[PDB]
RNA sequence: UAGGUAGUAGGUUUAUUAAGAGUUAAACCUAGCCAACGAUCCAUAAUCGAUAAUGAAAGUUAGAACGAUCACGUUGACUCUGAAAUAUAGUCAAUAUCUAUAAGAUACAGCAGUGAGGAAUAUUGGACAAUGAUCGAAAGAUUGAUCCAGUUACUUAUUAGGAU
RNA sequence: AAAAAUAAAAUCCAUAAAUAAUUAAAAUAAUGAUAUUAAUUACCAUAUAUUUUUAUAUGGAUAUAUUUUAAUAGUCCUGACUAAUAUUUGUGCCAGCAGUCGCGGUAACACAAAGAGGGCGAGCGUUAAUCAUAAUGGUUUAAAGGAUCCGUAGAAUGAAUUAUAUAUUAUAAUUUAGAGUUAAUAAAAUUAAUUAAAGAAUUAUAAUAGUAAAGAUGAAAUAAAUAAUUAUAAGACUAAUAUAUGUGAAAAUAUUAAUUAAAUAUUAACUGACAUUGAGGGAUUAAAACUAGAGUAGCGAAACGGAUUCGAUACCCGUGUAGUUCUAGUAGUAAACUAUGAAUACAAUUAUUUAUAUAUAUAUAUAUAAAUAAUAAAUGAAAAUGAAAGUAUUCCACCUGAAGAGUACGUUAGCAAUAAUGAAACUCAAAACAAUAGACGG
RNA sequence: AAUAUGAAUUAAUGCGAAGUUGAAAUACAGUUACCGUAGGGGAACCUGCGGUGGGCUUAUAAAUAUCUUAAAUAUUCUUACA
């Protein structure tokens, strides 16, 4: 769900606000290939599956039983007084979804406007859905990948 | 008409000082 | 808007100048015929008496328009050339007639910008 | 804020007084016969510092900031000589402490203002025969002569083609008296080449400066990776750096690598040529699609860009 | 107070930045290309030391809170690589300024 | 301009055509078809480009010039020939003019030119030398296509004196 | 530092044109309209050397030299936007100038000129036109949230896992976090419609004794009483509680009871995305108004009178018709307001109530929601907003300078008043909001 | 029937100057203003009915207060004592 995904973009903004070290987003896959992303890239300190109430200790098996209480937890970073992850937005809209081919991908990368996105910007992470796996546009260029591009995060 | 268009002159003659 | 009220027609109004000089039928000028010589009162806070004249257009068109320049010749039935460009002070004057075209002459002694007067230049 | 402003000397000069009526006289006059000085009854200005050429190789480049205005000098002993209460020009009362001890760069900055613009050096006679005769008879390659004497492959190669000019004309006695006298005259106007110098050596790793790559493109690898130029230059989709400089080595005529055959692959007819005909035809042979002038193309004749060409005869001709 | 500049000539990457009435779109330029600016933008520019760059002034044009807003956006509004690499743990390398490294 | 449509929407068959189809004509059935994402109606307009103008760009404007396409040759319909024409043909009618007064001829949106209208747009020019087109076996003939020149700062470009 | 001005003349050296010779190319088998061809050369020809080019020497050709020879730009502008500092004259709100702001009433940088100056330049200016010049927008208070909700289309949007496919979509299976169904348990007595009752007072009438003034107002005057105690009748309204708290989609809703309908929380089970929003459409919608029939105490447009006033078509007083009430309808408008559409996810605190649950050493304590108040952050033109007017997503409505105008015309609907829909021309460079400091306030 | 033109005839409105008759609005504007609607009046406006605040949140006391070693002891103290 984009929706969903908008909702955690705008969840982490208000969190790192506030500079709350730790806080939760809903379970799914496309939440946890999002989340491993900004963990990767640096964005984010740590990475747990829990539950509504808290990071799990110990491992849980996730059944139908407790899918509905299924949470991801996941550590905000702050250096120097400032928030290491300050923006997180969209690109591709629920109301207006943009595919854009691998050679499209390569002139954002390369400062041009492409379908009124801004182009990537020094030290922001742009990901990239193709066949339902979530990657830095960088790397979908590398596997001359075609896919909708998601969010970026600065 | 005095008050506004008066300084516009004065704040360039002010200018004008700036050089001399 | 939302997106889909955009779609439906919803967006920024257009900015291109409008016509000034609706009476010329979109062109550089026209010829006419002055059907009366009339002087009129500039709008406060202006004093003067202002030399206009009604115009009858070659298109069935009767405007006002103001006679430039210090002294003028213009009469009943004489052919003027009308331009477009209003006099600010006289509401209702929207246009200027041609100084040295047709039967109006160009201003007598005139010395600078003798193009706009039809002021020819002296030997 | 803006006005007129007449362009008198930043300088202080001595300013017109009482005048008398015929005098009609301006500031800007005086300004000029003040840095002129006198002149001679052969139209000469003798005492003005710069009337003169130099002949030790060091460019006399006007200094109007060092020294204040004052551009009059003894023309013998080049001694200071500045205007005084009488109307007569005589030793100044100070020493100028900025006109002794004029930096390098300067010295070679004919311009004040712009301090970005300096002269270039003139070659020896010697320097271009040496590069002459090892080009032509040694058979060394303009990058060798390039890298040996620190100069740009281009002006190597042009050595070598005004050297051959000059032998052709000493060769037939072309050049004159004339010519001589005013060479050596320019010659000892400029500071002369020095291949040792290093600071005097032209840069030899200077390259062009591309489109796509002068934006600003930037990565975030892991923090140990390793990037490099050649790494780089796959991200930018250009050979690399160093590729480009040797490229540009081997262009020059006399340079090594200089080749060009691969062109060499279009059929060409050369028509029969018969007695009394005025030309001959030559076919080049053309695809179609390609050949041929373009039906509705954009007349610019009309145009402020109309594409203006000169012919082999030199004559301005419409393309 | 000291303002960030990419290769002292430029901002880093671009800004968008609201300061009351005042929309400040500014985007860094390619070495040479100048100041395409707002005259205030121009001015303030010169004297911190930026030559190049590009942007647009939205909704208020006012002088006064163009310049503050432009002060504010050059110091709030921008971050170093070497601010970014160590708050991610990543090397971000400009790959124009290595295409001409040896 | 909110309802529109009645060959109208669909089915079957014949006629017609090289050929599909309510395309046209005839017959018989079904009750459909279009429309507030704008039907029907009215007004306006020749359309477009790797053309021109403008802008950072998306675009916007123009549609003269170059090129592509369509339509028309005073107006309407019809017919003949033909692969193809409601032909700048023929027939009849309409409007205007003309002389030979005939069931007549002409219609400059071919070139030049004239009057009119308009703010405003040129010579009643030269040549078939070139490139094409038509006729001819050829020799050749014809060509206001075309190529040239004339008029017009309408546009562009170059030049319109340097040193002292 | 007031220049005009290296500007002029003059000096040196050129080229164009002319003149002379020569002469391509468009075209060749031949043919040249253009054409008095372009170009080249400067006595012509030739030889040798000679990037080019140059140079020497030769044959003929004139008197040691060898055809001649130049250089007259216009147009707009100089207050600001907008480049133009060297000043001066005439005019005096006249004459005139003007793209915008404006200029001119006797020291005019703006009009008409001189001087000087700034542009562009065989063009310059001007008019008519095209493109660009802010939505990298807004709607509490400035243009702009539909009165409200229900719900159709939506070529609008919308959960989870896995597997395929031709892939942000489709299909299948599976799942329960959204959305619903039923029951259990606890809680509450409101909101609709209907029926049945109660209450204080008011007015009228009659009686009673008892009198002579009463009533009204700023003060006045107009129209067996007033007051008191009884009895009777009629219509309308609903004191305290009470905060419209709460409830209801909004409009609305507070004397009592009853009937019918709807409405809360938690738990259990169940369905398995069945949801959100919603053009068109539908329904409801204060007060006034209208149609028909009842009612009519009090109040009260109008009308008629009394006052006030210089006047008083008013404010105040009297008499008081429609109306205000009920029944059955029409109509669909309000500052129908929170001047703020609905839904979802999310973000830092305190205080106060309410609800549910938990515990006990039984009355507090601990939890989790909701409401309200004051705030952090954030947002904002600010005033302020504060869980939205914050951070985001989805859908709908609406706005594009003022005035003209919510007008005109047409259309649709209505018994009618009217309601909905809804322009253009002309004119102007205004117009508006928040906030600041004053002034003023019966 | 439509489109266009003129049109007897007739409706609305703007600007300009410029007086006149009142004093409706902005302060408690001297009767709180405005919204919807109805009636009336030379004109603004007046009156009835409900609504709104873009007017009254502009909101600010019926007062009353207590016992342990006042010092040979707390008050001093400078890295000390412990
Ligand atoms: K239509
Ligand atoms: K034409
Ligand atoms: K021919
Ligand atoms: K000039
Ligand atoms: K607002
Ligand atoms: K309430
Ligand atoms: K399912
Ligand atoms: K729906
Ligand atoms: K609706
Ligand atoms: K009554
Ligand atoms: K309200
Ligand atoms: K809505
Ligand atoms: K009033
Ligand atoms: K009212
Ligand atoms: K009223
Ligand atoms: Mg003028
Ligand atoms: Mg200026
Ligand atoms: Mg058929
Ligand atoms: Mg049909
Ligand atoms: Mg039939
Ligand atoms: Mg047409
Ligand atoms: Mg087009
Ligand atoms: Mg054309
Ligand atoms: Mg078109
Ligand atoms: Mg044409
Ligand atoms: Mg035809
Ligand atoms: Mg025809
Ligand atoms: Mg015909
Ligand atoms: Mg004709
Ligand atoms: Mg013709
Ligand atoms: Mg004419
Ligand atoms: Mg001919
Ligand atoms: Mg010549
Ligand atoms: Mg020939
Ligand atoms: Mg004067
Ligand atoms: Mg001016
Ligand atoms: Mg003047
Ligand atoms: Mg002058
Ligand atoms: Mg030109
Ligand atoms: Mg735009
Ligand atoms: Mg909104
Ligand atoms: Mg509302
Ligand atoms: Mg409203
Ligand atoms: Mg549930
Ligand atoms: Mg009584
Ligand atoms: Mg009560
Ligand atoms: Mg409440
Ligand atoms: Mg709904
Ligand atoms: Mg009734
Ligand atoms: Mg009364
Ligand atoms: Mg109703
Ligand atoms: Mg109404
Ligand atoms: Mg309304
Ligand atoms: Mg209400
Ligand atoms: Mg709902
Ligand atoms: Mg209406
Ligand atoms: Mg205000
Ligand atoms: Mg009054
Ligand atoms: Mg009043
Ligand atoms: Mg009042
Ligand atoms: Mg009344
Ligand atoms: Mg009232
Ligand atoms: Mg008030
Ligand atoms: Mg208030």
């Amino acid at each position: 769900s984009l929706v969903k995904l908008a909702n955690t973009c705008a969840h982490l903004q208000n969190c790192s606000k506030v500079r709350v070290a730790l806080t939760s987003i809903p379970y799914t896959k496309l939440q946890l290939q999002f989340a491993y992303n900004l963990y990767q890239q640096g964005f984010l300190s740590s990475l747990q599956k829990g539950s509504t109430m808290g990071p799990d200790k110990d491992f849980v098996e996730v059944t139908p039983d407790n899918i509905s209480t299924r949470r991801l937890w996941v550590g905000l970073k702050y250096r120097d007084n400032k928030p290491v992850l300050s923006s997180c937005k969209l690109i591709s809209k629920p109301n207006s979804r943009i595919h854009l081919p691998m050679e499209d991908m390569k002139k954002l990368c390369s400062g041009v406007t492409i379908r009124n996105i801004k182009p990537l910007q020094p030290g922001e992470l742009i990901l990239v859905r193709a066949h339902n796996n979530i990657m830095d546009i960088n790397e979908a260029i590398s596997k001359k990948l075609d896919g909708e591009v998601l969010c970026r995060v600065k | 008409q005095k008050a506004r268009k008066a300084m516009e002159s004065y704040n360039e003659l002010e200018d004008s000082l700036q050089f001399d | 808007a939302t997106l889909n009220q955009i779609k439906r027609g919803s967006g920024p109004p257009r900015r291109k100048k409008i016509s000034t000089a609706p009476q010329l039928d979109q062109c550089p000028q026209r010829k006419g015929v002055v059907l009366r010589v009339m002087v009129l009162k500039p709008k406060k806070p202006n004093s003067a008496q202002r030399k206009a004249c009604r115009v009858r257009l070659t298109n069935g068109n009767v405007v006002s328009a103001y006679i430039p320049g210090e002294g003028h010749d213009a009469q009943e039935h004489s052919i003027v050339y009308v331009r477009g460009g209003r006099c600010q002070d006289l509401p209702g004057v929207k246009y200027h007639v041609i100084r040295g075209a047709g039967d109006l002459s160009g201003v007598v002694n005139r010395i600078s910008s003798r193009s706009k007067y039809g002021a020819k230049k002296p030997s | 804020f803006s006005r007129r402003r007449i362009a008198y000397p930043f300088y202080p000069f001595k300013k017109l007084g009482r005048q008398h009526p015929k005098k009609h006289d301006t500031n800007l006059k005086t300004a000029m016969r003040q840095f002129l000085g006198p002149k001679n009854y052969k139209g000469e200005y003798v005492m003005n510092k710069y009337f003169t050429v130099p002949t030790n190789h060091v460019p006399n480049y006007i200094k109007p900031d060092l020294e204040r205005g004052q551009s009059l000098e003894h023309p013998v002993t080049k001694k200071p000589l500045q205007l005084r209460y009488d109307g007569t020009l005589g030793p100044p009362p100070v020493e100028n402490k900025r006109l002794q001890n004029i930096f390098k760069d300067r010295l070679l900055q004919p311009f004040p203002s712009n301090p970005h613009c300096k002269t270039n050096y003139v070659l020896s006679p010697q320097l271009k025969q040496s590069i002459f005769e090892e080009i032509t008879v040694e058979g060394l390659s303009a990058q060798q002569v390039s890298q040996k004497y620190g100069l740009k492959i281009p002006r190597v190669e042009a050595i070598v083609k005004l050297v051959s000019v000059e032998n052709s004309w000493n060769r037939r006695n072309r050049v004159s008296s004339d010519l001589k006298t005013m060479d050596e005259t320019l010659y000892r106007m400029f500071p002369v080449f020095d291949s040792d110098a290093s600071f005097k050596r032209e840069n030899l790793s200077e390259i062009p400066v591309p489109q796509k790559t002068l934006a600003s493109r930037f990565l975030t690898i892991a923090e140990s990776e390793p990037f490099g130029p050649v790494d780089a230059a796959h991200v930018l989709e250009l050979e690399p750096a160093v590729e480009t400089l040797r490229n540009l080595s081997t262009v020059g005529e006399h340079s090594s690598g200089h080749q060009q055959s691969t062109n060499k692959n279009t059929k060409v007819i050369y028509g029969e040529l018969v007695e009394g005909e005025r030309s001959q035809y030559k076919f080049t042979n053309a695809k179609v699609g390609k050949v041929g002038y373009r039906y509705g193309s954009g007349n610019r004749d009309n145009k402020k860009d109309r594409r203006i060409g000169f012919n082999k005869l030199g004559q301005m001709v419409y393309i | 107070k000291e303002i960030p500049r990419y290769e002292n000539r430029t901002i880093y990457g671009d800004i968008d930045f609201r300061y009351h009435g005042v929309k400040l779109h500014l985007r860094s330029a390619k070495p040479g290309f100048g100041l395409r600016v707002n005259h205030v933008i121009f001015e303030i520019c010169e004297c911190a030391g930026i030559k190049d760059l590009s942007g647009k002034v939205y909704k208020s044009r006012n002088d006064m809170n163009i310049a503050k807003g432009t002060i504010e956006a050059f110091t709030k509004a921008q971050k170093t690589l070497d601010e970014v690499a160590l708050g991610r743990g990543k090397k971000l390398v400009d790959v124009r300024k290595v295409y001409y490294s040896s």
